[PDB]
């Protein structure tokens, strides 16, 4: 796409294997693609989102060599694998509190998009791609929080199969085929294995394209001005080749990023963990305290503000004739807030890419990351007063972010000037 | 003609065909299996249960509660006025479908002593915490805050509706049957 | 429900550089033995643990003599025998008498403010604390709201926060008074109720302390082995990282 | 790089889509390659392999979510798939006779390649990628068959695990590794379940540059001529596009197959199977019958048949000091086997490609794979008197046919006169 | 050891539209509860599986009754209790007599010709064929070599192959002359040792075929199903394999 | 100059040292855990084994062959001298690791009456089958024909050593401790 060199074998076993399958060709040109000089410490969440994968999926491998998914043994085995296993315990807390680090990188990734306008035009397909690896990413940390078998584990699983018997008509039969019986039990922690294992490798599928996609379009920048493609002349000076200036630059960003993780999991493992999985799953007993993962709470959020007295939803109610009570507008709500936000290449009705030049729009997108930071918070606190109020506060502003403040920016604000080119930027 | 133009639609239906009896069965699997189905029931002995007391069963995989309402618990849920409910609807295996939700109706006898039901909070299936809690002398689901009253009608919270109680009749004078 | 104040006790194992006091597990065990088990198991832990290192430490032919007096049904024989150091302590005798194989890491003493969690990045999870606080907080008089409205086999606990609590104990929103609440399990210490060999203190205060930081090892057998990996982790990314931006420095000086 | 057209995108989704990722332009020039007009019956094997791994893969999924591995449950839980699981019985008979197709295919698609010269340049690379993928399969089969814990699934994985103790030196560490103890027990099952799910998608992400591989190249075709790459014109007279020409050439042929294979997982699914793995586990006994799964008997035959008192053996014996003794020399013998068959596009001197015109080439080949069903048939077989000499002729022809044969025919030979173009052949 | 002759019996289910007979599985089933049942047991058969489709199909208020007759121990309870249709047939109660639930899978009564496997697949493997021949093949004389040498406590059966064999019964390189080897388990049946409530015949021969067709279904119980599946796989491939025949050929007419 | 230079060796030597401790653990996990390597000693009862009756017995899950021999089986193992022997070596844990196969140094007591091995085919772990099987008069392995004669020594087929003999002495009368 961008103006570069290309490859050309040298050595004998590189003419032989050239001429039968290119592959030497395909490392060469992905990895000395032409990137932008002017790339920010923003930039490098993609490489540890990559390395989580990795992580992820060798602990996790190791992990299923020595765990049984069987209501009498999930369990027990996990303590085996703790106390019995050479090195299971860290194999363990990795794959656990790795599950967070994946999830702190995917946010924040998220919101570097959201604020210089990477989901924009011709970005499209690399966002749509990345809603898609989101929705397999939560679906498959789900699963694995239940193979466990705790306390959390077992009623988070009957919550999230739950939120399926809300749909009208049908949401009881898809409930059903879900739990394989009428209750959560060991019918549902085998399929939930077999899941888990799979999805990850589905998450790597969409990597690829995920990469495939702006390797065709080239990556973003801060300033959101496209590099010069009239000549390879003006085309390096916007760029440097992705190896060796940003290998490096990641993989030094990599090892911060690691260096904290492993002391997190070397001398605070449990922090972002539920005490209450250490209990056995209890089918006879929800635990008070129960509060879902962390990297959920946004969301839990948002559904459990919603209930019967909430004036929008009695309005819902009345017009969708009982359809839509506080119980179906909950979920509707907590997976329109994921949908809204897939949406926004088409509800961002600015031409400018970049939200660094748009000085309204810095305002209302700083408001929505405290909003999430508040929605964090208020997911796990009790849902008495004044929390109830914040939830719905804070829940009305997701929505109007996307379909309000967004589309009407986008005919009213006047942005700054970009610089001419990604050099001028540079050189500043 | 449209000779050589159906061939190629009757192909590609029988083809449509065999894919989806072949898709149905790797859907179907994941359905309750002949064991599940294979539905049983189960007796509990009462003689036990002082009044102010809850016993949780477990019946089918979930749990069913076996409650000895108080005098207080009675009185409180027989004063609760029919409009005055989230929903009217007394969702009673025992006695027809469209009985309202009464506290008589919600009971197994005319006294209305045994108060039995699926301990299942209707929202999304966490089992709400009894002993008198919440904020209706019921019951308090900690999952999202749903609140039932003492005969397990939903007054506040996410949960659409009253708590169903399944088929139970009182065998004789200490075994009820569920189911 | 909600969370409370614990005692926050000076354990040796808290600390990046905490470590286990292998005399104080020692002790700790022989309190569960001699108190503890008579209601409570621990069926996730192993009785060879006893001997691995990074806990008590004892001599495997301790282990073994102390293995016996459990009385185990083989599964393949189905007949009573002698313990052995592979098999895991007894469940609780007492069937309401939770396990206590992972209860120094299934509870939390340090909560909030308000829910912000930033009490227990500072302060650790504080189970063993709250254990801690459990065996302390019994009082001889309960509180006045509650003189003659006690319930009959339950005793009240400054830090249990999930019992029940009298209707004279809550305020005018059904919220509980007390710091506390009614606890099933009664007061199992007090002063001097083992005998240690060396002479060791065995007031209620030492021995709460001595077996919450056993019931961390049973819950952590492998806590010094995951520092020690923390740390190397630590080291070798310190050096790599330090590496990596030399190397990313001298790099870009030909571009800027 | 064969010449042909390109794609051009038309509707306005695909003009929208094409400028952001090219996805429907590379299923386009992938579905549309053109493909020589004369490949015949042969051909088909690719495909079917193609859909037994789709195959395998979700009705492995599916059995996953029933399936317990563990060596007090595996074993019952498999019976409950049987019986109480919604086509439970069908889909562990398609799984299970599913290998057996996939193998029966893979067989017939090295045997075209062997007479056709399909392995011969600037092929090679293919070749190889295939053999990366026939091991996968192999070590695939072979967890597989472990899972149900029957008596052929225990003494199997023991014997197959045993295989690496022979390794001098190192051999024991690697098979206590491999055991996670000093025999085969409960710590063996969990682990190959994990590797049994891993592999099939190595095996696809293999099958994606396999390929990738003979499409950079072009099929070969039964002459050995390739196509005419000078211009379109004459392009277009040796070749016919892939869609829909051999598409549905294809899906025919696969039809045909999937008519018989659904008869025999009908009508008489055990027929390819041993009944003693329908008896439990006993670790304590090896069943007298002990016969391996019928993909593995050639080499199987070849492993057994070098006994201490074979004349070779002793040799190796006396010049290694006794390193190689007749253990390792079958182990060597049995992976030295497919070792040469690896080997074979630098054993094969002879420049004509199709083994159609070369008349001494034609005697020694079918007398391989006369060999080949002389090795399965002895695999069945006692170890007695004749069978032990016959396996000893069997197996001394296979290195004989890559390692002297071969070689010496390619310059010794007069091959026939080839046709002078594909389109010849064609008309003809 | 080897493989030998089984007595080729025409059973109702073989064939691609052999079906079960519902009334010999009765039969087969009384005849396994009377004799079989003190020593074999069917720990994979769910008691339930003979109310549905494709078996015995007996009244699900009889199979409650049926289940009755087992004492089962509950896992919860730990004590003895009347069985439920939900339990599977208990585990043997001799301790070397062989699970009879995948019996007439487990073992091929059909082999060769020269282990080229050509006798099972027009033959069938021949597990019923195997189990009846072995009820079937108890001989009232022992072979002549074996007059005065049998082990005691073990009986010569015909179809049995794994057993020992006296010195006396083998050849010159040591295998053994007699068709078959001595079996621990003694001749199970005897004439009219059933009371067929229709009146049926018992004879040891019809009670050996109606009991193996019994062991068939319980190995087997969805064989009919399976074969449904066939015909209706096989009818829709045959369909979809000739469209796609005349589709191919109408469409390489315009190449060559 | 040298000073760069040292550095991307130092820093690439660095990431191989950080790779490599990050590659072993994940390979150890697969090697025996600790309640595997906490390898336990039992007792057998023997009274009730009579000459011609082999016992087997399960012990750190693999099988240990205890056979009573009989006459036949002591006076065959005497009579093979150490030239025909395909394996020479006594392969017992009870005694030098470098004596000879001979009858005496193959069996517990001087006797000869007790032979105590491991019944794992030193093929590929297979179990031989006994009660005097194979053309040795002993074992007869069938998953590829190794014959083992009256002393447990492998005396044809595939096999490479005679079947090993554990650590085993008798405590009593009647008890053998293995290991
Ligand atoms: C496992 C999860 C993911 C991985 C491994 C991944 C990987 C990457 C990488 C390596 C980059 C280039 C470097 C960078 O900009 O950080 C990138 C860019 C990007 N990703 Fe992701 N990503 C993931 C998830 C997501 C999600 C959840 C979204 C959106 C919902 C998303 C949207 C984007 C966008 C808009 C870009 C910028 C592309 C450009 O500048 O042209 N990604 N991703
Ligand atoms: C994006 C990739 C993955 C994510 C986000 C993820 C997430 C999780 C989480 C959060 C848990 C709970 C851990 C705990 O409760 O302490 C878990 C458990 C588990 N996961 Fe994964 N996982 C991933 C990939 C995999 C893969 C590929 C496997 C392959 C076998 C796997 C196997 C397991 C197993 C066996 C457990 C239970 C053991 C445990 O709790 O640590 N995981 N997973
Ligand atoms: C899962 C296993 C496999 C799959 C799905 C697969 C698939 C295919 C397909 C679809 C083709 C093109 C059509 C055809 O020529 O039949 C092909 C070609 C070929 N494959 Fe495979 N194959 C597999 C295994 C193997 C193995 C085991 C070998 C060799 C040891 C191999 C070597 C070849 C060769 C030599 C060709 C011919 C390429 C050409 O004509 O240029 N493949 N394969
Ligand atoms: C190339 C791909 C595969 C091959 C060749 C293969 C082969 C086999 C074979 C031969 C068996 C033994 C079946 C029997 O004894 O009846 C088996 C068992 C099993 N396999 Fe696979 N398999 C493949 C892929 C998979 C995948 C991807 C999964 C899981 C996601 C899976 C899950 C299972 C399970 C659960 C069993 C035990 C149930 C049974 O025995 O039918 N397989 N496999
Ligand atoms: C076979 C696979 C299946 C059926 C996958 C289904 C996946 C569904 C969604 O992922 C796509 C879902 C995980 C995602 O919704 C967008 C999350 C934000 C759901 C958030 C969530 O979590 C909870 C939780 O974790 C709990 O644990 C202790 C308990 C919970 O109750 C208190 C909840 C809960 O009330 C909610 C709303
Ligand atoms: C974690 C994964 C691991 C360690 C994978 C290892 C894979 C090794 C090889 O695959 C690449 C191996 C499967 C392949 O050797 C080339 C086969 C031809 C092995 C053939 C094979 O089968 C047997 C078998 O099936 C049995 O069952 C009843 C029993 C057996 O004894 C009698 C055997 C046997 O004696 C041999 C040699
Ligand atoms: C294990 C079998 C391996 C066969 C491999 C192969 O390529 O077959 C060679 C011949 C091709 O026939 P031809 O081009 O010599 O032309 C002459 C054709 N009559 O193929 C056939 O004879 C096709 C059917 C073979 C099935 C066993
Ligand atoms: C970037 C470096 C981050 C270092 C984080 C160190 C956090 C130490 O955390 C401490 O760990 C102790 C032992 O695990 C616990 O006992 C303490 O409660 C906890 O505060
Ligand atoms: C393409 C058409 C192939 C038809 C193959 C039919 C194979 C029928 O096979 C028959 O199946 C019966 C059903 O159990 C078995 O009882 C018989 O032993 C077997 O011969
Ligand atoms: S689940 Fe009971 S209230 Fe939400
Ligand atoms: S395993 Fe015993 S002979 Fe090969
Ligand atoms: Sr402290």
């Amino acid at each position: 796409g961008i103006p570069h060199d290309h490859y050309e074998p040298r050595t004998g076993i590189e003419k032989w294997l050239h001429s039968r399958l290119p592959i030497v060709a395909l490392a060469y040109d992905t990895i000395m693609i032409p990137t932008p000089r002017n790339l920010n410490w923003m930039w490098i969440w993609g490489v540890v989102l990559a390395f989580c994968l990795v992580l992820q999926i060798v602990t996790g491998i190791v992990l299923a060599m020595h765990y049984t998914p069987h209501v009498d043994l999930a369990f027990a085995s996990v303590e085996h694998i703790m106390r019995n296993v050479n090195g299971g315990f860290m194999l363990r807390y990795l794959h656990a509190n790795g599950a967070s680090l994946f999830f702190i990188a995917v946010y924040l990734h998220i919101f570097r998009g959201l604020y210089y306008g990477s989901y924009k035009a011709p970005r499209e397909v690399t966002w749509i791609v990345g809603m898609l690896i989101y929705l397999a990413m939560m679906a498959t940390a789900f699963m694995g929080y239940v193979l466990p078998w705790g306390q959390m584990s077992f009623w988070g699983a009957t919550v999230i199969t739950g939120l399926f018997g809300a749909i009208p008509g049908i949401g009881h039969s898809i409930q059903t085929w879900l739990l394989g019986g009428p209750c959560v039990d060991n019918a549902t922690l085998n399929r939930f294995f077999s899941l888990h294992y799979l999805l990850p490798f589905v998450i790597a599928a969409l990597v690829a394209i995920h990469i495939w996609a702006f390797h065709s379009t080239g990556n973003n920048n801060p300033t959101g001005v496209e590099v010069r493609r009239t000549s390879k002349a003006e085309a390096q000076k916007d760029t440097v080749p992705f190896w060796p200036y940003f290998i490096i630059k990641d993989v030094f960003a990599l090892a911060v990023v690691l260096l904290v993780f492993f002391a997190i999991v070397g001398f605070m493992p449990n922090y972002l963990g539920h005490p209450d999985n250490y209990i056995e799953a209890n089918p006879l007993s929800t635990p008070a305290h129960i509060v879902p993962e962390w990297y959920f709470l946004p969301f839990y959020a948002i559904l459990r503000a919603f209930t019967a007295d909430v004036w929008v939803v009695q309005i819902a109610n009345f017009i969708s004739f009982g359809i839509i009570d506080a119980k179906f507008f909950g979920v509707l709500a907590m997976f329109g807030a994921i949908l809204v936000m897939a949406l926004v290449p088409w509800l961002d009705t600015s031409p400018v890419r970049s939200g660094r030049y748009r000085p309204m729009f810095k305002i209302y997108f700083w408001l929505l990351a405290a909003d999430f930071v508040i929605l964090t918070w208020v997911g796990a606190q009790q849902t008495t007063f004044p929390y109830d109020w914040i939830s719905l506060i804070a829940s009305a502003y997701w929505f109007a972010y996307f379909l309000v403040i967004l589309p009407i920016l986008g005919a009213i604000e006047k942005p700054v000037a970009p610089p001419a080119t990604i050099e001028e930027d540079f050189n500043a | 003609g449209t000779r050589r133009d159906f061939l190629y639609y009757a192909t590609a239906g029988a083809g449509a065909v065999a894919t989806g009896a072949a898709v149905w069965p790797l859907i179907n699997q994941m359905n309750p299996s002949a064991d599940v189905q294979a539905l049983a029931s189960i007796f509990v002995d009462v003689s036990s249960v002082e009044p102010g007391v809850q016993l949780t069963v477990k019946f089918l995989g979930c749990p069913i509660f076996i409650r000895r309402r108080t005098e207080a618990d009675i009185e409180l849920g027989r004063s609760v006025q029919l409009g005055q409910l989230v929903d009217t609807n007394a969702r009673n295996a025992n006695i027809d479908a469209g009985a309202e939700a009464t506290d008589q109706n919600r009971t197994l006898d005319e006294a209305g002593e045994w108060l039995v039901m699926w301990g299942v909070c209707t929202h999304l299936g966490c089992v709400p915490i009894g002993g008198v809690s919440g904020d209706f002398g019921g019951w308090f689901c900690p999952c999202h805050g749903s609140h039932y009253d003492s005969a397990g009608r939903i007054r506040k919270g996410p949960a659409p509706e009253n708590l169903p109680i399944p088929l139970a009749k009182f065998i004789d004078e200490t075994t009820i049957q569920l189911g | 429900a909600g969370g409370g104040h614990v005692e926050d006790v000076p354990f040796s194992f808290e600390g990046p550089f905490g470590t286990f006091d292998q005399h104080q597990l020692q002790r700790g065990l022989q309190v569960y033995t001699e108190v503890c088990a008579a209601c409570h198991g621990m069926k996730f832990v192993p009785i060879r643990s006893l001997s691995e290192p990074g806990g008590p430490e004892l001599p495997e032919d301790q282990v073994r003599a102390y293995a016996t007096q459990f009385t185990v049904t083989d599964e393949e024989t189905g007949e009573d025998r002698e313990g052995k150091p592979t098999d895991h302590f007894p469940h609780s005798a007492l069937e309401n008498a939770p396990d206590l194989s992972l209860m120094a890491k299934a509870r939390a003493g340090f909560h909030g403010p308000m829910g912000t969690g930033i009490s227990q990045l500072f302060n650790g999870i504080g189970g063993p604390e709250y254990i801690y606080s459990v065996l302390t907080g019994f009082p001889e008089e309960p509180p006045k709201c509650a003189e003659g409205h006690e319930p009959d086999g339950f005793y009240y606990n400054r830090a249990f926060q999930n019992g029940s609590v009298p209707d004279t104990c809550k305020d005018a929103n059904g919220v509980k008074t007390t710091a506390g609440s009614w606890i099933a399990m009664p007061p199992p210490l007090m002063d001097d109720l083992v005998e240690y060999a060396d002479g060791h203190d065995a007031s209620v205060h030492a021995m709460a302390e001595d077996v919450s930081a056993f019931l961390m090892w049973a819950a952590e057998p492998k806590l010094m082995a995951r520092k020690q990996a923390g740390f190397t982790a630590v080291m070798f990314l310190t050096v790599l990282s330090v590496l990596l931006y030399l190397t990313n420095k001298r790099l870009w000086a030909g571009v800027k």
